[PDB]
This record gives C-alpha cells, structure tokens and sequence, in this order.
C-alpha cells in the first residue's frame, strides 16, 4: 500500500485528497484563497500607494474631506456580494458533508486516554490501535532503535513515527464508510485529513461522519482535541484496500 | 514609594495597568520562546521527564538545555501546562489590561474632558483584583496539578471532562484567577460606562467624543454581558470538580458540550473586547500622522457597535466539529460572515483617511499601517474558518493558530505599540528615540510574520494544536516559525531597552502637543505630563 494521507516535507498545501468530500474542501478553499488573496493584495497595494503618493514631502498640504457617498456605498455592497457568493458555494459543500448517506461499512470508534478503540458491528470485530512507540508497544513516545525496527517490521519507516499505529482501520475502496465516534473518558477528536473528516469524540454522545475513499493506500490522522498528557501520541491509521483484500482481512479475524 | 500603588487617579491607575500588563506580557512571551525551542525540531529535547527528579531550580535550568532524545523521556504535561499558561496570561492578564485598563483608564477621561472616573476607589480595587488574579494564575503553575505533576495542562478554555478530572488543585486556582480577572474587568467597565455617560465635559456632545473613547465605551458594554456568563461557566466547573455536581459529566446526565456553548458565549466577545480599543487607537494615530481628520466618523462609531453586537451571536463557530446540527452550523457560519462588513468599513475608512493626507512615517504610524495590513491578513483567514465545511479540515490545527496570532499578536498588539509610542511622551515627559522605535517596528514586523505565516502551511498540512512533538514532515516550517519567534523576542527585549532608555534619559518633551495640530483631542492641550488633577 502506498502512503498517501500524510504530511510531506516543506508542504504548503493540503494533504492529498482521497475522497469526494476532501476534493470539495480543496476546491472551496482554493476559491476562497484567491478571493482573500485578491482582497489582501488590494488592501496592501492601496496602503503602499497612499504612503508613496501622499508622503508629506510629496503632498505638503493635506486635504480635509471625510466623506464620499458613492465609494462608501460601493465598499459596503461589494463585500456583501462577495460574502454571498462564497456562502452560495459553501453551503452546498457543507450539506454534502454533514448529511450521512447509507453505509456500506459501519465502524464505531471510541477515543480513550490515549488510544482508539475500533468496533465493526456487522462483523463482530473489535481491536485497539496504539501509536507504534507508545508504552503499549514497549516504548515511551519517542524514537529509538526498537521503535524504528517496529515501524519497519509493520511496513512503515522512521518518517511515519507519531502517525503509524500497531493496528489499522481497514476499509474497502469506493464504499461508503459511516464512522460513529464517541469518547470514553475525556473529549478526543477523530480525523483523517485525506478524507476531509473530523468529528469530536465526546463522552456520552455518539456522533457520525462519512467518507468514501476513492483510492487504495494508507492515510493518517492525529487526535485533534487536547485530551491530556499523550494527546500528541494517539494517532489514526486507515488502510483503504480492494473489496477482496478487505474481505481477506475480515476472514483473518473470523474465529472458528 | 508605594504611594504609586495606592493612588486612585485614573492616570496613575492606567500607568499601573500598562506596566503590569507589559511585565506579564514578558512572562507569557518567555513561555512562547520555550515553546518554540521545543517546536524548533522534531523529537523532544527540552521537556524531559528526567528534569522532574531534580529540584525546582535545578529542573528549571536543566530544562533550558537540549538533551539527546535517548536521554529525554517526553513530558507532555509540561507542554500542556506552558501553552495553557501562555494563553491564560495573554487573554486575561496582558492585552485587555494594557488596552482597556491601561490606555482606557489613562486617556478616556482625558478625551471626554472628565477630571476623573466616577468611582476612583473602585478603579484602584479593579487593579488589585487584576494583580491578585495574575498571582493566582502564576501560582497555579506551581500547585499540584494533572498527572501527579504541577500545573493545569487543560488549554486556556478549560474544556471538561478533561478540566474537571484534572488531578490536584492547580485547576481550581486557575478558575479563581479567571474569576478575579472577570471582577476586575466588570468593575472597570462599570467605571468606564458611568464616567462616559455622566462626566463628559458640558459642551462635548456625544457626537464629538473621540473614537478611542467610543471604543472603550462599547468594549465596556461587551464586558458587562460576556464576563458574568464566563463566571457561570467556570463556577460550574468548580462545582463539578469539588461539590458533586454533574453539569458536564455524562454519568450524572450532564453534557460536556453544554460547557462549550456557555464558554464560547463569553469567548468570542472576549476577542472583540481585545481588539476594539486597538481600533480606537489606530483611528487617533492615523488621523494624526496623515494630518487629516478621520474619514467617516459616524460610520466608524456604528461599525464598532455593529461588531460588538454581532460578536454575541456567532459563538458556535468555535464548535463546528463538536456535534452541532447542520442547521446550527449553517446559521453560525452566515452570522459570522456578516462581521466582515462593518470591519471592512473601518479598514477602508482608515485607508481613506490616509488618502489625500500629508503622511509622516514616524514610529506610531508604522505600527498603525502594519496593523491595517496584518489585521486584514488575520481577518480574512477568520472568514475562511467561518466556513464550517473548510473548518472541518482546519479546526484544531495550526491554521487556527496562525489566524488568531495575526489578529492578536500582529493586530491588537500592534495597536498597543502604536499607543505606547504615540503617548509615552505625553505620559512621561520624555520622548522615545525615533531610530530605535523604527528598528523595533521592523524587527517585530519581520520576526512576527516569520513566526506565524508558516503556521498556515503547517495547518494546511494537518499539524494539530497543543502538541509537544510532531511528525518529521512538519520540521521545515516549524524551524522557520521558531526562528521568527526568537527574532521577535529580541525585538521585544530591544523594546524594553527602548522604554528603559526613554523613561530614564529620553529627550525631554517641551510641548503640550509634540506631534501636530491634527492630534486634536484634549490630552494634547494639557502639559506633558498632564497636571496632577488630570
Ligand atoms: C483579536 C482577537 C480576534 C479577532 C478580532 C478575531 C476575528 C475573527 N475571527 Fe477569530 N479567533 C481568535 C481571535 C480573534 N479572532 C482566537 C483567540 C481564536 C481561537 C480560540 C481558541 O480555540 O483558542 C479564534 C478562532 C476563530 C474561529 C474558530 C476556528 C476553529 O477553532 O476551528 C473562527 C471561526 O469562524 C474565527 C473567525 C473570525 C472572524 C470571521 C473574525 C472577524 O472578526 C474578522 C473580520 C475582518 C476581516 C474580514 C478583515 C478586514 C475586512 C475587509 C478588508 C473587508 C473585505 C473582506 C471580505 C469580503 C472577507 N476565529
Ligand atoms: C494576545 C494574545 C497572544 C499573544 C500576544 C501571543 C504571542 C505569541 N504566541 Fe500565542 N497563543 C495565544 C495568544 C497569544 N499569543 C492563545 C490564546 C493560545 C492558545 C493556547 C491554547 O491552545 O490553549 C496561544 C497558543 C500559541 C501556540 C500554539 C500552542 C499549541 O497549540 O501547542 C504557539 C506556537 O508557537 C504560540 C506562540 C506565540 C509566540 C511565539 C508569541 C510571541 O512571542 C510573538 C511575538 C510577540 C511579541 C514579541 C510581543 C507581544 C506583545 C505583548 C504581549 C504586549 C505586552 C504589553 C505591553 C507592552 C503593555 N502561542
Ligand atoms: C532568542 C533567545 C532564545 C533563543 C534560544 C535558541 C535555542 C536553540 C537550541 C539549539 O538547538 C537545539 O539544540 C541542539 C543544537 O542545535 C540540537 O540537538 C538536536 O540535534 C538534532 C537536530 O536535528 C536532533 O535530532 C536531536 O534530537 C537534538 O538533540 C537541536 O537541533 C536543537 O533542538
Ligand atoms: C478604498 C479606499 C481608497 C480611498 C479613496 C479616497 C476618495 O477619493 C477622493 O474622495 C473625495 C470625495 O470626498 C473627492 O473630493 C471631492 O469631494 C470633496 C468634498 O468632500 C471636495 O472638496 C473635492 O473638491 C472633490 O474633489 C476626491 O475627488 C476623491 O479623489
Ligand atoms: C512595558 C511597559 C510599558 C511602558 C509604559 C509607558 C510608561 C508610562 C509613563 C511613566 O509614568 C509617568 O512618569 C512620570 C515621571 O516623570 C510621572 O510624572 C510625575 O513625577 C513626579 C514624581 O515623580 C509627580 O509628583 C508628578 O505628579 C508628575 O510630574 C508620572 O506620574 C508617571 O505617571
Ligand atoms: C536583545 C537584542 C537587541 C538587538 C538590537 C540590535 C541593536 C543595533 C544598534 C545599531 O546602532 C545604532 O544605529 C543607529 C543608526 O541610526 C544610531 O543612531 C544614529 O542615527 C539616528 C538616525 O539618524 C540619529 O537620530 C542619531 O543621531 C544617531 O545616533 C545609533 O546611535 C546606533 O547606536
Ligand atoms: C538588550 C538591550 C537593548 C538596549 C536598547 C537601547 C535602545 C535605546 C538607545 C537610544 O540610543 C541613543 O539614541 C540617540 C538618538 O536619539 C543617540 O543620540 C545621538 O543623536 C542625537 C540626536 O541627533 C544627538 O543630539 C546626540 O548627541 C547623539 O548622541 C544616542 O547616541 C544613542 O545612544
Ligand atoms: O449539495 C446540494 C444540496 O442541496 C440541497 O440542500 C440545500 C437545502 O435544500 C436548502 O434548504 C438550502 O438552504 O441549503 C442547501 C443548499 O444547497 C439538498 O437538500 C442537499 O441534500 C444537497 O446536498
Ligand atoms: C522549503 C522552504 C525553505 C525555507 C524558506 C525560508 C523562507
Ligand atoms: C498549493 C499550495 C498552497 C499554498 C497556499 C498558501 C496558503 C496561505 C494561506 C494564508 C492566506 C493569507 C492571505
Ligand atoms: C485536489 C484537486 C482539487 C484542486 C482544487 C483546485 C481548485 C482551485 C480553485 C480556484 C478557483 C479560482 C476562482
Ligand atoms: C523567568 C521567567 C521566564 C520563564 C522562562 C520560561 C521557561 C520555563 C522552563 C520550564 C521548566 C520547568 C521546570
Ligand atoms: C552540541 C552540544 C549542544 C549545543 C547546543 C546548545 C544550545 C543551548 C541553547 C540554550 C539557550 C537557552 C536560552
Ligand atoms: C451552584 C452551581 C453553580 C451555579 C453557576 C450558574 C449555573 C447556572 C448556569 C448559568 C449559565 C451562565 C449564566
Ligand atoms: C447564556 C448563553 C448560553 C449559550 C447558549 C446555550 C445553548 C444550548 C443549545 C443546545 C442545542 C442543542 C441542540
Ligand atoms: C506596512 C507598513 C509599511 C510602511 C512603509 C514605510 C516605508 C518607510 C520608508 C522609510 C522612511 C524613512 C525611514
Ligand atoms: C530615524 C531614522 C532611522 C531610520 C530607520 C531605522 C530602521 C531601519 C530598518 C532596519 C530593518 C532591520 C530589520
Ligand atoms: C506574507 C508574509 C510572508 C512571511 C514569510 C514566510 C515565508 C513564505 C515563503 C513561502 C515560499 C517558500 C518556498
Ligand atoms: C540544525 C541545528 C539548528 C540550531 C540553530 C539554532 C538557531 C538559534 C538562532 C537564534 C536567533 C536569535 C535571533
Ligand atoms: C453577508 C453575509 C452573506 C451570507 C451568505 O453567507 C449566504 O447567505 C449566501 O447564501
Ligand atoms: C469475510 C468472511 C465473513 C466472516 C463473517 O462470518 C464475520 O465477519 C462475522 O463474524
Ligand atoms: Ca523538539
Ligand atoms: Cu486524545
Ligand atoms: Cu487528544
Ligand atoms: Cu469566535
Ligand atoms: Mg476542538
């Protein structure tokens, strides 16, 4: 499996998209980024031009105007218009994001201090996922010769330290996955940047999110609500595989 | 001697707030230097659990020298305690005390022609509650806290159940500190509002009140509604922790998300309480150094009122991933976007003030022009964040951190510096050296942008908030950001030298108005410093 959902050295953009929802986020953000960059460059150029054009040595007698009705109407209406344009494109994305489709695969995720529990209710599969290098694998949340060898043995490299877990959430590609998220003790937050999903794991509440992965590979997330001492050390690994490889994984868990 | 600390005069109290806010600011900025030392490189090298087994002064100095990773057991609790202390000090004990308690107490009475505030003894009490709260916040750092260590590692907004289950009593001390800060703010606000309404000079109509005094007036009203709601939220934390209530504990039928609604009902107004006095200062400074009256005075006042009102109906944009309904997410998103409209009116009116002026690029004007550009950078990323569908990716990442440092550290703080350089001659009788003011400006401008602009990249790459350590791919921009923070810290130490130099041997001020006639408010008709009876 190719490692796809991960930060890259010196990166300035989003993590790669692997879902239709992530693609929409990339488009919506890029659209807004052009707007706010235009606005910001415009504001900045106006200030710099004004400083150059009206520096005291170049314009020795200041004007005294304090109004300009056409300009003030324009600079109230155009922002409103720009915001309505953004909202017009952004509310549809929001609805697509938050309306839960019918599940092909259902996983129930529980955040604990400091690890994640996974349950596939249709499959009677449950397991816990710890960071490779956590105390659960014999570490203490730092790189070491043993941790790098564990990363290598699990199919990763030292560069995936703090991202890779001992077990992965495995799902089939091109299927609708509905994830139910709750917290066992304090609030955690379950997320995968490549899928464009994030949902707080709140004790006492079961929240839902959905994704459909559009390509196979490995995708990482990290706990995204400060939960205590090992908040930085309870990540998320999702492996998106063929329908057949998914079934093979299910069968490996079937007790005879 | 200590008869400075006993004075009830609004000028004396303002100066206490300014110096104290600056000292607490140095504390909190020093925390961020240590934070950025640990974030400069992946792997944990400074915050080692091994430093705990030494004393409290041995452990301190060991903590400032890097260890090899094999000798450094990561101590995440120290990270969480530092960023919690950093945020609490900034949001309750630095910028609002400087802007509102400091410049507000000093200059709002002067600007409206009031000899003193309505309740001078209450004003002096407000300052002592501020010092008491600061003292409790600092004490919490050394009190038994989470994980059998010292300090509360719970984030500045104290989310339960994490905050209510944190062991020790550090967190209870932090809650009392915030209580004391809320009381100081409410007393201040009561004084501001009464003085503004009842003690204006006869013949100063309310539509001749300078914009800075308007900004202090609006801010005082926001405080009166927001801070009691915070007092409720944190008292519920205190009783869940100590008196058997279960407001936020699901085992007893409570709901942790309920705390978030109440906290953020205060928490968004808090940031408009921060920035409105900075808006007021920027109006006075730009009018003075463009040598031109402020463009659109009445829209400037109404925009601040609109921002302050809108600031109370947007709070759940801090909760898009906390389980909000799609209807709530859609409302709060659209309500939040509206705030861009009155804010834009102020940005454009400040540019229109400069347009056609005769612009003097002295230090206060540099801070104000930097404010216009950098607050706009921070404001537009706030609008990105209001889009819940994009906030799904950015929430609890360094993109949010970049947003709020641009509006606070490159925005409200630029207003504070604009005010200090604008007014230090008026307050002290001594003038700052102009070349040093400008060097301070450029060092801060370069350093602060290097610190926080790359944090957008880290957030876009998915780096979470509140992490002691990070995956190797985040190293490049974390290294750049830490370098920026070190340069900014040098800028701040330089600034403190500039203030020390100014107050001890700065050029003597001879004029009542050492700027020009377009500094046209009442403090510029008084001596420098003003007479004892203000
Ligand atoms: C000075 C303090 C301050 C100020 C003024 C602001 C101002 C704004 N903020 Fe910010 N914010 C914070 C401090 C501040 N914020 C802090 C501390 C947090 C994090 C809390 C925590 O979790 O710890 C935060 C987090 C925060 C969030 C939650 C994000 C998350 O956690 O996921 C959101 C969501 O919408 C938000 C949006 C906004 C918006 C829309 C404004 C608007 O007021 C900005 C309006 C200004 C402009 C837009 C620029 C000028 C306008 C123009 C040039 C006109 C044309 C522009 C357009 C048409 C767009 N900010
Ligand atoms: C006013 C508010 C304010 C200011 C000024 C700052 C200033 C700085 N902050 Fe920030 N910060 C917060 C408010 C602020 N911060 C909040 C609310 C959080 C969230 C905490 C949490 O997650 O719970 C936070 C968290 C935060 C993080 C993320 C922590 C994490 O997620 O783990 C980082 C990362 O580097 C950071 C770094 C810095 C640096 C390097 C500076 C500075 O060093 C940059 C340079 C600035 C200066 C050199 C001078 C500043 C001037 C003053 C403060 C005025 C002093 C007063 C007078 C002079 C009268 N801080
Ligand atoms: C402005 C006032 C205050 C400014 C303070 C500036 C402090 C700078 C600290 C120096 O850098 C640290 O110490 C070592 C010398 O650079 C390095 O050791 C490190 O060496 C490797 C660097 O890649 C790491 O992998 C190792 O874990 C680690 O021990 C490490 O890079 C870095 O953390
Ligand atoms: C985006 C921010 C850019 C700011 C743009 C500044 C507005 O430009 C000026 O506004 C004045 C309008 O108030 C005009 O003066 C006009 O109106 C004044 C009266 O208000 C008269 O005194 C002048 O003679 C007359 O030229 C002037 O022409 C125009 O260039
Ligand atoms: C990081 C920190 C932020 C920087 C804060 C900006 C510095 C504030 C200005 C200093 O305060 C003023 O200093 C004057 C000293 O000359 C005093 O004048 C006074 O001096 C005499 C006593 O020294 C008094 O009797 C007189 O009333 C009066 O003229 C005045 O009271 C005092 O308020
Ligand atoms: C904690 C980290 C702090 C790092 C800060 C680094 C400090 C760098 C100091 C540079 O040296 C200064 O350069 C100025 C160049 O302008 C000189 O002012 C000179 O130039 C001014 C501008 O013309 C004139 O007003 C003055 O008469 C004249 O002293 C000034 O004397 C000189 O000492
Ligand atoms: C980490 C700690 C950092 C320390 C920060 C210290 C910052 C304050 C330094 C101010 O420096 C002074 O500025 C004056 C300029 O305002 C200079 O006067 C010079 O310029 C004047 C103005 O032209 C002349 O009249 C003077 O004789 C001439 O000495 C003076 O030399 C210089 O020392
Ligand atoms: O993505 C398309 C989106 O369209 C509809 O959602 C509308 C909704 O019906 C209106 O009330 C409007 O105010 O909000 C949404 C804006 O598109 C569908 O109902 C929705 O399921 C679908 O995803
Ligand atoms: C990959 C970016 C290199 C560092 C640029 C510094 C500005
Ligand atoms: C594909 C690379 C994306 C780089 C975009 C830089 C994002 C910076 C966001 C800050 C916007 C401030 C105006
Ligand atoms: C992940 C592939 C999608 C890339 C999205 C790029 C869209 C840029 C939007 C620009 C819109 C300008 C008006
Ligand atoms: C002297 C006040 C500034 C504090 C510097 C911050 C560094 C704190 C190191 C923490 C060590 C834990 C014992
Ligand atoms: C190779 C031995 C270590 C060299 C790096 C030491 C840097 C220490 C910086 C400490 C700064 C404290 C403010
Ligand atoms: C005795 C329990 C603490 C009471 C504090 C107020 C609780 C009521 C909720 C009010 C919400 C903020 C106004
Ligand atoms: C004093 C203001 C408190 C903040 C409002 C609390 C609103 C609770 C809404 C719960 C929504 C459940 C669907
Ligand atoms: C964003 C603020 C930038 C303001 C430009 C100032 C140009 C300074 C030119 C030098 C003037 C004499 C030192
Ligand atoms: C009063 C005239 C002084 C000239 C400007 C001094 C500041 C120079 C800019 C230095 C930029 C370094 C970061
Ligand atoms: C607009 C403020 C910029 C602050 C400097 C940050 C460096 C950005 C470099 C981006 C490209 C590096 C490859
Ligand atoms: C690869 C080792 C990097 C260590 C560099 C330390 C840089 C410290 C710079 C301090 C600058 C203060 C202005
Ligand atoms: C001015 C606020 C714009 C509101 C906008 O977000 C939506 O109403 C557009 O459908
Ligand atoms: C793919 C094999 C299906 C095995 C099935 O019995 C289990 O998932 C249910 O326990
Ligand atoms: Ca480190
Ligand atoms: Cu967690
Ligand atoms: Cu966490
Ligand atoms: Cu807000
Ligand atoms: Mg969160």
């Amino acid at each position: 499996l190719e490692i796809i959902g991960r930060p890259q050295p010196g990166g300035t953009g989003f993590q790669p998209s692997a879902s239709p929802v992530a693609t929409q986020i990339h488009w919506l953000d890029g659209f807004i980024l052009v707007i706010i960059a235009a606005i910001t460059i415009f504001v900045t150029l106006l200030i710099l031009y004004a400083v150059w054009r009206f520096h005291e040595k170049r314009n020795k007698v200041p004007a005294r105007f304090t109004h300009n009705s056409p300009l003030e109407i324009a600079w109230t209406i155009v922002p409103i218009v720009i915001l309505v344009a953004i909202g017009a494109f952004s509310l549809p994305v929001l609805f697509n994001q938050q309306e839960i489709p019918e599940a092909d695969v259902t996983v129930k995720v529980t955040g604990y201090q400091w690890y994640w529990g996974y349950e596939y209710p249709d499959e009677e599969i449950s397991f816990e996922s710890y960071m490779i290098g956590s105390p659960a694998t014999g570490g203490d949340n730092r790189m070491s010769p043993e941790v790098e060898q564990q990363l290598i043995e699990a199919g990763y490299s030292r560069d995936e330290f703090l991202l890779a877990t001992d077990t992965a959430m495995v799902v089939p590609v091109n299927k609708t996955v509905v994830v139910q998220v709750t917290g066992a003790d304090v609030i955690h937050s379950w997320t995968v940047p490549a899928f464009g999903v994030k949902q707080d794991a709140v004790p006492g509440r079961l929240a839902q999110l959905w994704f459909r992965a559009e390509r196979e590979g490995i995708f990482f997330g990290q706990c995204s609500e400060l939960c205590g001492i090992s908040h930085a050390y309870m990540p998320i690994t999702v492996k998106v595989v063929s329908e057949e490889a998914y079934a093979a994984w299910l069968e490996q868990h079937h007790h005879h | 001697f200590t008869r400075w600390f006993m004075s009830t005069n609004h000028k004396d109290i303002g100066v206490l707030y300014l110096f104290t806010g600056g000292l607490v600011g140095l504390i909190s900025v020093a925390f961020t230097v240590y934070m950025r030392m640990e974030l400069m490189a992946p792997g944990v090298q400074f915050m080692c659990a091994e430093h705990l087994e030494s004393g409290l002064v041995k452990g301190f100095f060991q903590s400032l020298w890097p260890s090899a990773v094999e000798n450094c057991t990561p101590n995440g609790h120290l990270w969480n305690v530092m960023i919690t202390g950093h945020g609490i000090l900034m949001m309750f004990f630095v910028v609002i005390p400087a802007l509102f308690g400091g410049f507000g107490n000093y200059f709002m009475p002067l600007h409206i022609g009031a000899p003193d505030m309505a309740f001078p003894r209450m004003n002096n009490l407000s300052y002592w509650l501020y010092v008491a709260g600061t003292s409790l916040a600092v004490a919490s750092l050394f009190a038994p806290g989470g994980n059998g260590q010292l300090g509360s590692g719970i984030g500045w907004v104290l989310y339960p159940p994490l905050s209510t289950s944190e062991s020790g009593y550090s967190t209870d001390l932090a809650i009392f500190a915030v209580h004391l800060s809320g009381a100081s703010s409410i007393l201040g606000a009561i004084n501001m509002i009464t003085t503004f309404l009842n003690m204006r000079a006869p013949g100063m109509t309310m539509h001749k009140v300078p914009l800075f005094a308007w900004s202090i007036f609006v801010t005082a009203w926001l405080i009166l509604l927001a801070l009691p709601v915070l007092a409720g939220a944190i008292t519920m934390l205190l009783t869940d922790r100590n008196f058997g209530t279960t407001f936020f504990q699901p085992s007893g039928g409570g709901d942790p998300v309920l705390y978030q609604h109440i906290l953020w009902f205060f928490g968004h107004p808090e940031v408009y309480i921060i920035v409105l006095p900075a808006f007021g200062i920027v109006s006075h400074v730009i009018a003075t150094f463009a040598k031109k009256p402020i463009f659109g005075y009445l829209p400037m006042v109404y925009a601040m009122v609109a921002i302050g009102v809108l600031g109370f109906v947007v709070w759940a944009h801090h909760m898009y991933t906390a389980g909000l309904s799609l209807t709530q997410q859609s409302y709060f998103m659209m309500a939040t976007m509206v705030i861009a409209v009155p804010t834009g009116i102020k940005i454009f009116s400040w540019i229109a003030t400069m347009w056609g002026g005769s612009i003097e690029l002295k230090t206060p004007m540099l801070w104000a022009l930097g404010f216009l550009f950098l607050f706009t950078v921070g404001g537009v990323t706030g609008i990105v964040l209001s889009q819940a569908s994009v906030d799904r990716y950015y929430h609890d990442t360094y993109y949010v951190v970049a947003h709020f440092h641009y509006v606070m550290s490159l925005g409200a703080v630029f207003g504070i510096f604009a005010g200090i350089y604008f007014w230090i001659g008026k307050m002290s009788g001594r003038q700052y050296p102009e070349w040093a003011g400008k060097l301070h400006f450029w060092m801060m401008f370069v350093g602060a942008n290097l610190t926080f602009f790359p944090q957008h990249f880290l957030g876009r790459q998915g780096m979470p908030r509140r992490y002691i350590d990070y995956p190797e791919a985040f190293a490049t921009w974390n290294f750049v950001s830490s370098l920026g923070a070190f340069l900014s810290f040098a800028s701040f130490l330089f600034f403190l030298g500039v203030i020390f130099y100014t107050l001890t041997r700065g050029a003597r001020v001879t004029a009542n108005n050492y700027w020009n006639e377009h500094a046209d408010t009442l403090e510029w008709t008084l001596t420098s410093p003003p007479p004892e009876h203000t």
